[PDB]
């Protein structure tokens, strides 16, 4: 079965950055996209980043130009890097993955709070 | 800020402009007896309107003056009776049931082009 | 959530789907409200690139429809699917391309 | 058959990043010819069929001063809906008009018809007469006060009965070559395994055009709703439209099933059955 | 073609 692990959650001061992490468990070569959605309660996830096994990345329009997501295959772990953190990037981030076949596997959250 | 709004009052000036040459055209027309000519020269008369129209109804939200609010709503209540006998001389066959909708759409239409341009003589010392 | 409809979401090929001859794939999402959705197609867990979409239109009930869509090539080993998010869905949904569907 | 010209528009309120998104479109029948997209580069209508392309430069600043009206209304539109209901300013909200006529097969005018809602629900819309309104709520019946004072349906019935055919006529007449076509349902049928006592028989109907399609399952010549599962009509993507039905049958009881197409372009509605 | 004028609601 595939696990996904996250950490790196917590509070940060405005402007403040933020590495999050994401590693996949019980595979090594089923995981093709990882990534990260973020989702505050009463609203839909939205995506913040992700990037495939083969490098491909797209982010979300609201961090584009301050996060950065990296990738090492060989021990399937996903980074974000959150710099210049404001109030409005507040939202439990989820990690998640995307078999070969198109499955989708989510992490349980962490919770960044941005906050003075 | 304001400098954007005195833009779209003089685009307004220009567009009622053009309105009140496309109106005298069809004037003209209506006075050679040819009918057909002037009601295409009246359609872009009133397309201009149309134009000039909407910015003051944003305008009597940008500035919330209760006497532009009045002039832009009575300029409306004369350009929708235009528009509505322009439509009424293109559904209707009879020549001079059509002529005689081209005269009243026109007279709406002059009536609404005056207080239009009242309109933006009253926001142009609001912006001021 | 009321006034807020989640979308229906058929994804399927253009032309009769022939393996090594070039088509299109669609997403074609309709029954949803408010307008804004967001429609990936995705293979072998990526996300395709140049996905285009048509205008946005409605039906009798108000709701929206979108058809998204781009070529592709359908092969034996290539999985296809779209995912769609919405204000109604709590997780974006992956529906995979049943070749006969 | 009949013929139709129909326009939709969507204004969505963005609180807090800008103007609201205003998106038209144009059909004739279920072949669109027009968009507007308000984020778009041209700010311009722009053409979405051949036929539409004939029109001179005249045409399309007509349209696109047009349309920019309707984004102007549109706009104004949120606003004073908002405060109708008591609203935020902080919150999006969506108004979305459809207006056009509908002609005969002898096109000659049949319907009119203007409808408009607000965050999905119905808000206003023009009666079948062309000269009353229906209100849902109180705040559409301020609307529809308004609109008796102004005239509105007098206008928008002149405009309905006659340039809005004759319209329609022009467009039925210059697209005359994909406009004035049907193409029938090419169909066929599948068969799948569901289970060792089961299976599927999934009746198809591909590259038809106009959209109007039904499809009904029968067992032993009586109508069969339970077990069957019917998608809604898709476009393929090159103007013409898809749909199929499917049944869950008991395995060797196929030849009992038979699926029965009905479509414009079909002289005689087509019966389909397992070989 | 468009309606040439939309009055508010």
């Amino acid at each position: 079965e595939v696990k996904l692990v996250e950490s790196g959650g917590g509070l940060v001061q405005p402007g403040g950055s933020l590495r999050l992490s994401c590693a996949a468990s019980g595979s090594i070569f089923s995981i093709n996209t990882m990534g990260w959605y973020r989702q505050t309660p009463g609203k839909q996830r939205d995506l913040v980043a992700d990037i495939s096994s083969g490098g491909s990345t797209k982010y979300g329009d609201s961090v584009k130009g301050r996060f950065t997501i990296s990738r090492d295959n060989t021990k399937n772990t996903v980074y974000l890097q959150m710099n210049s953190l404001k109030p409005e990037d507040t939202a439990v981030y989820y990690c998640y993955g995307l078999s070969y076949s198109n499955d989708d596997y989510w992490g349980q959250g962490t919770q960044v709070t941005v906050s003075s | 800020a304001a400098e954007r709004l005195q833009k779209m009052l003089e685009e307004a000036k220009e567009l009622l402009k053009k309105s009140k040459e496309y109106l005298e055209k069809a004037k003209k027309l209506l006075k050679e007896g040819k009918v057909d000519e002037a009601l295409k020269e009246l359609e872009k008369a009133l397309l201009y309107l149309v134009e000039a129209v909407n910015l003051l109804r944003v305008v009597s939200a940008e500035l919330g003056d209760a006497e532009l609010k009045a002039l832009v709503e009575e300029a409306e209540k004369y350009l929708n009776k235009a528009v509505t006998y322009y439509y009424k001389a293109k559904l209707t066959k009879d020549p001079e049931e059509k002529k005689k909708y081209v005269e009243k759409s026109i007279e709406y239409a002059e009536k609404a082009l005056k207080i239009a341009e009242e309109a933006v003589k009253l926001a142009e010392k609001v912006v001021a | 959530m009321g006034i807020q409809r989640t979308p229906k979401i058929q994804v399927y090929s253009r032309h009769p789907a022939e393996n090594g001859k070039s088509n299109f794939l669609n997403c074609y999402v309709s029954g949803f409200h408010p307008s804004d959705i967001e429609v990936d197609l995705l293979k072998n867990g990526e996300r395709i690139e140049k996905v285009e979409h048509s205008d946005l239109s409605f039906s009798k009930d108000w709701s929206f429809y979108l058809l998204y869509y781009t070529e592709f090539t359908p092969t034996e080993k290539d999985e296809y699917a779209c995912r769609v998010n919405h204000v109604t869905l709590s997780q974006p949904k992956i529906v995979k391309w049943d070749r006969d569907m | 058959g009949s013929h139709s010209m129909r326009y939709f528009f969507t204004s969505v309120s963005r609180p807090g990043r800008g103007e609201p998104r205003f998106i038209a479109v144009g059909y004739v029948d279920d072949t669109q010819f027009v968009r507007f997209d308000s984020d778009a580069a041209s700010q311009r209508m722009e053409p979405r069929a051949p036929w539409i392309e004939q029109e001179g430069p005249e045409y399309w600043d007509g349209e696109t001063r047009k349309v920019k009206a309707h984004s102007q209304t549109h706009r104004v539109d949120l606003g004073t809906l908002r405060g109708y209901y008591n609203q935020s300013e902080a919150g999006s909200h969506t108004v979305q008009r459809m207006y056009g006529c509908d002609v005969g097969s002898d096109w000659r005018f049949l319907r009119g018809y203007h409808q408009y809602a607000y965050d999905g629900k119905d808000y206003i819309a023009l009666k079948e007469d062309l000269r009353s309104w229906t209100a849902a709520d109180m705040a559409a019946q301020t609307t529809k006060h308004k609109w008796e004072a102004a005239h509105v349906a007098e206008q928008l019935r002149a405009y309905l009965e006659g340039t809005c055919v004759e319209w329609l006529r022009r467009y039925l007449e210059n697209g005359k070559e994909t406009l004035q076509r049907t193409d029938a349902p090419k169909t066929h049928m599948t068969h799948h395994a569901v289970s060792d006592h089961e299976a599927t028989l999934r009746c198809w109907a591909l590259s038809f055009y106009p959209a109007e399609i039904t499809l009904t399952w029968q067992r032993d010549g009586e109508d069969q709703t339970q077990d069957t599962e019917l998608v809604e009509t898709r476009p393929a993507g090159d103007g013409t439209f898809q749909k199929w039905a499917a049944v869950v049958v008991p395995s060797g009881q196929e030849q009992r099933y038979t699926c029965h197409v009905q479509h414009e372009g079909l002289p005689k509605p087509l019966t389909l059955r397992w070989e | 073609s468009l309606l040439m004028w939309i009055t508010q609601v």
